[PDB]
């Protein structure tokens, strides 16, 4: 029922990496997906965004790829620093309020 | 006749956030030329930016509200903006309806809501509204449309209708103009200025009700003039004779002069201050008009 | 000579509830001589009752807040009241600190609260506070002490400290003075009046955010002058030369006279009206001073 | 535990009577008890109040008596009328915010 859902919390250790699967409902197939950072929620920093295709996108230490057959887009964060711990968001770009799901990222040394 | 209202700063109304004035200071560390859109008035009575007459309009808005529940977000309000006196809002030569917030962050607003649920009919519902600086919400108050939402497990059964929204709190405040038109530029009152070398902006300061999950420090917001001065000039429609007005800030019970300053025609006050840190002034003084002066009139330092 | 601000009522600030002025009317069915404590000023600039200068003080208060949990009640706030500028409040020649509500009912208030709980620190809490007419809470704002509460199952872990309380909504509004001193008498500004035979009070009307479980009708509250007139007189400190001022209320775009009225020295306006029902007026006119008149100058009927 | 509790809802009938038992914790033994009517809660109209003793008090069709042994004060409303319906409160008088408990009272006609 919710347009996008993911893991409420995820963890990785410093210099490691982590993966986040954002499941979404089929109607949002042809929409851009993105991985956002920080609060306030709707002014967060967009780290990566897709072009509405299955093409993997990589920007700095973050990548996003939309699997449009299973309706999941997968986010990876690499070379994790303690500075990456915080609040992130699975996102779907649309006119007005974007569908978003809060993901808390924790980092161990 | 050209004068100021005989009112102490501590008794005045703030021009960018509806609260009393608590502080009077100069701070060279802050942006010398802010582009505030509220609390902007020419000495001849011309309101600038989105400045309203009444302090009750400040950081508020009115609108026709249409509510629709969205799974994953909650109850969503689409506010079709109106001027706060009921007159139609027409996109024109300013950034937004009069009084709309001219800062950024996440704003808690409060509106009268009528429900259809049994056992209650009228209540006040608190919504969250993202102002700026940049948002994925596509706010466009310039075009007359903004979006807010409230977390809800299911529909709140709200009745669409007119509302007046007033601010409850600020979250992640940033003193930079909000998203007025989905990221596009809009007609804005120019940055405050210019200043002579060694001149700095006089700041009327209040503090905003704040949500902060970690820091208990109060959130300050400055304005160029208190709201009493805004309406004072709007009503009087003085004839302007020079570039600025020489003022003296005095304690009238003592007559002791606290400092002299220049109120430029365009609605801001400058003091000559060479210091590096903030300098706070007592708020129990009175501003006294002395004379008209040219722009290059050199003030004594403080 | 006395003059008035060139501001339309629809752009003015209401002097008893912090909100725009929406209506302008006379209504004989309502009390002819209310004992409102805010919005009361003398034409010579003398503030009466609890009237403040700034509209942001209206229906608000400031306090040193102490929080204690009461099983069966929740978080209970004991507000040791301060003047909203921080000046120590001292029981004196008025009913309460300046701006304190002068009406009755149950008021939702908002204050900045600081918590010791993990994960957050600053937030805005809504408290319920009984104003009057009579209460079992022993409210004594005249003595600088009032009580409020928010229902809760356990302590919210609030930090005592200073607060500015602002009004969120009214429940069970009654336009009668609140409990100023635990039922005892307090100094009060006298009822508004007197009027000539056939004269009735001019009312500036706003509507209050309301909690009502059964009825969707707006809650009107009237005042004798907009807050802009209050500050205008307090600042100018005019010299009074008769008992009343004859005013004309015109549409200055047309010069159309909408009615003539009398502003009595004691801070209220009168129209000559023989009807029994209510009569509303456009809110886009301007009041213009005509001349001093005696208390017996008979007005043109409307 | 809560300082005073009672029935959330009672229903009486015209010309009949009702009895409400306001149970309270022992700490409030030597406080005045009372029975209140109307909303808002803390501006309600007091109908009867004790003097912190066990002596019974009656005013019009309302009486109250404090059993300070079992820590219950009992309210009775006689010759019930349709107009008696509304919100009521068990109350304990004290400085500041009183302990109170909401009691909704419904009145209907004796069915025919
Ligand atoms: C239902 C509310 C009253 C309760 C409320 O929401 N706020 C009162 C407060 O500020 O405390 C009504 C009363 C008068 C109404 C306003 C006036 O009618 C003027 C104006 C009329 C437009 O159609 C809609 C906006 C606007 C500006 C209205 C907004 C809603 C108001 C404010
Ligand atoms: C924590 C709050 C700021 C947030 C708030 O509660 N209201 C601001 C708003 O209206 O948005 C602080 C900032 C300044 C403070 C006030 C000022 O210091 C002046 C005054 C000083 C007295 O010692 C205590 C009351 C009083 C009146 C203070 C109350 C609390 C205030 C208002
Ligand atoms: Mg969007
Ligand atoms: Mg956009
Ligand atoms: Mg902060
Ligand atoms: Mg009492
Ligand atoms: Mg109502
Ligand atoms: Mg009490």
């Amino acid at each position: 029922e919710d347009p996008v859902t993911g893991p409420e919390e995820v963890s990785g250790q410093e210099q490691g990496s982590l993966t986040v699967q954002c499941r979404y409902t089929s109607g949002w197939k042809d929409y851009k997906k993105y991985w956002c950072q920080g609060v306030p929620q709707r002014s967060c920093k967009t780290l990566v965004e897709t072009d509405a295709s299955e093409q993997l996108v990589k920007k700095n230490r973050v990548s996003i790829r939309d699997n449009q057959r299973d309706f999941i887009f997968t986010v990876t964060m690499e070379d994790l620093r303690m500075s990456d711990a915080g609040i992130y968001w699975c996102g779907i770009t649309k006119g007005g309020l974007d569908p978003m799901f809060k993901v808390t990222v924790n980092i161990g040394p | 006749m050209v004068d100021l209202p005989v009112i102490q700063p501590r008794l005045c109304t703030h021009a960018r956030w509806p609260a009393p004035v608590y502080g009077l200071l100069v701070d060279p560390s802050l942006p010398s030329n802010p582009q505030w859109q509220n609390g902007r008035v020419h000495v001849d009575g011309t309101l600038l930016g989105t400045t309203p007459i009444s302090g009750s309009w400040v950081s508020c808005f009115a609108a026709e509200a249409a509510y629709k529940f969205q799974s994953g977000t909650g109850e969503v309000a689409t506010f079709t903006l109106i001027e706060q006196d009921g007159s139609a809002y027409v996109p024109g030569d300013r950034a937004a309806p009069l009084g709309y917030p001219d800062f950024s962050g996440q704003l808690e607003i409060e509106v009268q809501t009528e429900t259809t649920k049994t056992g209650d009919k009228l209540k006040v519902t608190t919504f969250e509204m993202i102002l700026g600086p940049t948002t994925n919400a596509d706010q466009a108050p310039y075009q007359g449309r903004v979006f807010a939402s409230v977390t809800a497990a299911a529909s709140l059964d709200l009745v669409d209708g007119r509302v007046r929204a007033v601010p409850r709190s600020i979250y992640g405040f940033q003193d930079t103009i909000p998203e007025y038109n989905d990221g596009l530029l809009v007609p804005l009152a120019p940055p405050i200025g210019p200043f002579l070398p060694g001149e700095v902006l006089l700041r009327f300061r209040t503090y905003m009700r704040q949500i902060d999950t970690a820091d208990a420090a109060a959130e300050a917001i400055d304005c160029a003039l208190p709201q009493e001065f805004v309406s004072w000039f709007a009503s009087n429609a003085f004839t302007v004779q020079s570039e600025a007005l020489l003022l003296r800030y005095r304690n009238t019970l003592t007559g002791q002069l606290l400092f002299e300053c220049k109120l430029y025609n365009e609605g801001y006050i400058a003091l000559s201050y060479s210091g590096s840190g903030p300098l706070t002034f007592p708020t129990d003084g009175i501003f006294e008009v002395v004379s008209w002066v040219p722009r290059l009139y050199q003030l004594a330092s403080v």
